[PDB]
DNA sequence: ATCAATATCCACCTGCAGATACTACCAAAAGTGTATTTGGAAACTGCTCCATCAAAAGGCATGTTCAGCTGATTCAGCTGAACATGCCTTTTGATGGAGCAGTTTCCAAATACACTTTTGGTAGTATCTGCAGGTGGATATTGAT
DNA sequence: ATCAATATCCACCTGCAGATACTACCAAAAGTGTATTTGGAAACTGCTCCATCAAAAGGCATGTTCAGCTGAATCAGCTGAACATGCCTTTTGATGGAGCAGTTTCCAAATACACTTTTGGTAGTATCTGCAGGTGGATATTGAT
C-alpha cells in the first residue's frame, strides 16, 4: 500500500529526509509538500552534473573508480562548478596544472 | 638537538607547497614568512576549534569541531563530515 | 542518465592563463 | 552503536544511472556527502531568508526556486529549476 | 659530469607535486605544532586522527592557494622569485589584514 | 601664468576627496544606468528613490575599495600610474574572477 | 499611454572626471587612458550582479517596485553588506 | 502608519550616557539601527547553529556567550562577555 | 509593581523586544530566559564603545552631532571595530585620509 | 650538428587494501484521520514614484602644451638552484586507559494561555538650534628665478 | 632665499533643515502569575580510539660552485596632468496623475499533529577486485661539446 514520496516524484534522493532535515532544521515553522521535492531534485540534478563530470576525468585517467582528484578536476575545470565551490577545499583534490607562461624555458 | 615545532615546517616542505602553487624560484626570507603566515592560519582555525570543544564539554578536539571552525573562516572543508 | 545536464561546458578565464 | 545518517545511497544510485561501470572510493564519497550537506544549508537558509523577508510562516517549492536562482550561477541554475520542477510535476500527477 | 641547469629540477617539482594531491608536509612535526598551539587555549587536549587530517588538509590547501596569488604578484612585479613583500600584497588584498 | 607640476593637483584631489563623503558620479546619469540594467532584466520596474541611492552608495564604496587595492597593485610593480593590469590582478587576488 | 523612452548607452554617463575623482578618494595619483573604459566594464558587472539579486527579491515578492530592502539583501548576499537603507 | 519598530531610543539613551551633550543625526541613527541589527543576527545566527551542533533545542546565555566569543575580536569579546554574565547573575538574582 | 526585565537587569536595551526577535527568527525550538538577556546587554556594550568613539570624532572636528562620517572613523580609527565591521559599508562615511608614502613629491 | 646522462613513458604483473555485496533489525517514513493555520481573492486606501518643465550653477568636453613617468637597455654583483652524502627524524606497527557516547531518569526550566499593564510609536505641533554655506581677510604652499 | 600666484585657513554671520521635545494616546507588546510540558544535566559503564612507545626507513641538513636573476643607472619617447575655454546637462523645486504597495476580513486548502503500520537504510559482516606499486626496455629531454 505504502509508495515512498521519492518513487512517486521519480527521485533517488529521499524526499522523506529532505523534509526532515527542513523541519529538524528551524528553517521556518511550516513547509510545503513540493518545497522537499524540488530541493531533493535539485541535489540530485547537481549529484549527477559533478558524478558525470567526475565519471568523465576518471575515465581520462584509464580509471574507473571515481577518487577526489577527479572530483577537482570536474570542479575546477567548470566555470560554473568552480564559482559555486568558489569558497570550499576539495580534501586530496590537489591543484590544476597550471604554470603561468613567463616561468617556461626560453629554448 | 632540540628545536621549536614551527621549524618541524622545514625549508624543503615549504618549497614543495610553493611548488605545488607553480612557483619556480624562492627567496631565503620566504621560509620564515610562510611558518608566520601558517601559525597565525592555526591559531584562528585551532582557536574556534576548541571554543566548540569546550562548549560540548569535551576534552578531545574532533574532526567536526575542526570543519565547523573552518566553515567560519571562510575556509570550508569537505571530506571530513558535516 | 536520465538527468537534464548542461549541453555545453566552459572553462573559467584564468587570469594570467 | 548507533545509527550514522549519510546521502551515499542516493549518491551511489545516481553515479549508476550516469556512468553505471563507474566506481567511487570511500574518500570521494565523503567530498559527495559534504557536497549535498553544503548546498541543502545553503538553499535551505536562502529559502528561510526569503520567507522571513516576506513575513511567511511557510518554505514552498516557490522559496526553494527564489533560492536556487539566487545560489546556482547561471546554466546550473536554468536545469535545477526544470529538474525541480519537474519533480514536483510528476508528484502532483501520482494517485 | 651532468648537472641539470637553475630552473630545470624546479620545473619538474611543479609539474610533479600539480599531479599529485599527497600532504607535503611531515604528519609528526605538524601534529606537534598543533597540540602547541592548541595547549595556549585548553590544556589536556585530545585530538581525533581526523580532526588533525582535517586541520593538514585544510593549511595545506590554504598554503597553496597563497603561493598561487604570491606567484602573481611577484610575477607582476617582472620577477619570477617569490618575495615577502608578494605574500604580504597578497595577504593584504584577500582581506587577511591590512 | 604660473603651472603647478604635474602630481600637484592630484594630491591636492586626494586630499579634498578623503576628507569628503559627497557621492562623485551624478546623480541622474547612475539612476539611467540603474533603469536601463533593471529594464533588460525585468520590464516595468519602479525604484524607490532610496534603493537607487543605496546601490550609489555600494557602487562608489566598491569602486574606491577598488581602486585603493590598485594603487597598491601599480606601486608593488615600482609605477605610479594605475592601469588595467592592477585592477584585474586587484579582482583575481580578491576572488571576484579566476 | 506614453512608454518609456528607450535607454542606451546609460554607462557613459560614468564619465572620466567622476571616475577620476573615484580614483582620488582610493588613493589614486596617476591613471592610464585605458582605466576609464576598464572602470565602466567592472561597475557594469558589480551593478548588475546586485540588479539581478534586488529583482529577484522584488519578483519573489511579487512586486513592480524594487525597495531599499531588495538592494540591502542583495548587498547582502553579495558579501558587500550596507548599513544606513534599513535592515 | 503601521508601527515600523527600531532600537534608536535606546541607542539614544546610551549616547547620552557616554556623551551628554552629544546629538546624532538621524542618518548616523540609521547606522546605529543596521549595526544592531547585523550584530543581533550573526550572534543570533551562530547560537542556532552551535545548538543544532549539539543536538540541543534551546538557545541558553551558555550558546549566546560561546557564540559572542567566535564573534567578536579578543578584547570586545572579553567586555561583551563581563556585561553578559553581570546583566544575567543580576536578572536572575533580581527576582 | 510591574518592573521590565531590562529594568531586572540593569539595561537601556530591551529585552522583550530580544526575547521575542529571538522567538520570530527561527534561531531555535526555545529560547532561554537568560539568552536574551545576555544578548541585550551585549548589543548594549557594542553601541556604546562605538558611541564612545564616535562622540570623540564629532567633538575633535569641532561638531555637537554624530553624522556617519563620525562612526566611519570611529570604526576604521579601531583595530577591533575594523576586524568585526571589515565586510561592511557605511553609507556616507567616506575614507580614512591615507596616502601611500612613494606617491608624495620631493627627496 | 654529436653524444650521453637522466628523465619519462608504456606494457605487463599481482597482492591486498579498499571496494562491492548481503543480511536482520529497527528508527523514521508513510498512511489515516482529525486538529489548526495560512496565504491568496476581493476591495479599498493614501503613499510615493513617474512625468514633465523652467531657470541657472556647475561640471563636462575638448584642444593645447610639456613635465616627468614608463619601460627598454645594459650590466655587475649576490642570492638562490643544484647536487652528493649519512644521520637524525619520521613512519610503522603493536598495547594500556581516557573519555566519547550510549541511555534512562526526574526535576528545573520553558512553553501555553489569557489575563492586565505599560511601553514605544506616531501623528501632530511647536519649538530650538547646530551647522552648512557663504564671505573677507589674514596666512600657507608652490614653483619661477 | 626672494617673490607672487593662488590655494587654504579660520573666525563671523546668518537662515533654516533637521533635530529635539512636548504632548496626549493607543495599540500592540511586554509582563504577570499559574497550568502543563519536557529538555538536558547527572550518573553510570563500555568499548573506541587516542596517546604512548619501541624497531623500520627515507627525508633533510649541510656546505660548495656558479647560473642567471634582480635591481641599479640611464635615457628617450610619448602618455597623461594641467588648464583654458565654451557650453550642455544635471540639479532643484515645484505640480498633477495613478499605479501599486499595504491593510484588513472570509476562509477552502494546505500543513501540522497524534497514532499506527510498514520498510528503507544502516551496521555489522562477508566476499571481490581496481589499481599502486613493482619490473623491463624503448625514446625523449636536456645540456655538454
Ligand atoms: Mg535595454
Amino acid at each position: 500500500k505504502a509508495k515512498t514520496r521519492s518513487s512517486r516524484a521519480g527521485l533517488q534522493f529521499p524526499v522523506g529526509r529532505v523534509h526532515r532535515l527542513l523541519r529538524k532544521g528551524n528553517y521556518s515553522e511550516r513547509v510545503g509538500a513540493g518545497a522537499p521535492v524540488y530541493l531533493a531534485a535539485v541535489l540530485e540534478y547537481l549529484t549527477a552534473e559533478i558524478l558525470e563530470l567526475a565519471g568523465n576525468a576518471a575515465r581520462d585517467n584509464k580509471k574507473t573508480r571515481i577518487i577526489p582528484r577527479h572530483l577537482q578536476l570536474a570542479i575546477r575545470n567548470d566555470e560554473e562548478l568552480n564559482k559555486l565551490l568558489g569558497r570550499v577545499t576539495i580534501a586530496q583534490g590537489g591543484v590544476l596544472p597550471n604554470i603561468q607562461a613567463v616561468l617556461l624555458p626560453k629554448k | 638537538v632540540l628545536r621549536d615545532n614551527i621549524q618541524g615546517i622545514t625549508k624543503p616542505a615549504i618549497r614543495r607547497l610553493a611548488r605545488r602553487g607553480g612557483v619556480k624560484r624562492i627567496s631565503g626570507l620566504i621560509y620564515e614568512e610562510t611558518r608566520g603566515v601558517l601559525k597565525v592560519f592555526l591559531e584562528n582555525v585551532i582557536r574556534d576549534a576548541v571554543t566548540y570543544t569546550e562548549h560540548a564539554k569535551r576534552k578531545t578536539v574532533t574532526a567536526m569541531d575542526v570543519v565547523y571552525a573552518l566553515k567560519r573562516q571562510g575556509r570550508t572543508l569537505y571530506g571530513f563530515g558535516g | 542518465g536520465g538527468y537534464n545536464l548542461r549541453p555545453r561546458t566552459y572553462q573559467p578565464q584564468r587570469y594570467g592563463g | 552503536r548507533s545509527r550514522k545518517e549519510s546521502y551515499s545511497v542516493y549518491v551511489y544510485k545516481v553515479l549508476k544511472q550516469v556512468h553505471p561501470d563507474t566506481g567511487i572510493s570511500s574518500k570521494a564519497m565523503g567530498i559527495m556527502n559534504s557536497f549535498v550537506n553544503d548546498i541543502f544549508e545553503r538553499i535551505a537558509g536562502e529559502a528561510s531568508r526569503l520567507a522571513h523577508y516576506n513575513k511567511r510562516s511557510t518554505i514552498t517549492s516557490r522559496e526553494i526556486q527564489t533560492a536556487v536562482r539566487l545560489l546556482l550561477p547561471g546554466e546550473l541554475a536554468k536545469h535545477a529549476v526544470s529538474e525541480g520542477t519537474k519533480a514536483v510535476t510528476k508528484y502532483t500527477s501520482a494517485k | 659530469p651532468h648537472r641539470y641547469r637553475p630552473g630545470t629540477v624546479a620545473l619538474r617539482e611543479i609539474r610533479r607535486y600539480q599531479k599529485s594531491t599527497e600532504l607535503l608536509i611531515r604528519k609528526l612535526p605538524f601534529q606537534r605544532l598543533v597540540r602547541e598551539i592548541a595547549q595556549d587555549f585548553k590544556t589536556d587536549l585530545r585530538f581525533q586522527s581526523s580532526a588533525v587530517m582535517a586541520l593538514q588538509e585544510a593549511c595545506e590547501a590554504y598554503l597553496v592557494g597563497l603561493f598561487e596569488d604570491t606567484n602573481l604578484c611577484a610575477i607582476h612585479a617582472k620577477r619570477v622569485t617569490i618575495m615577502p613583500k608578494d605574500i604580504q600584497l597578497a595577504r593584504r588584498i584577500r582581506g587577511e589584514r591590512a
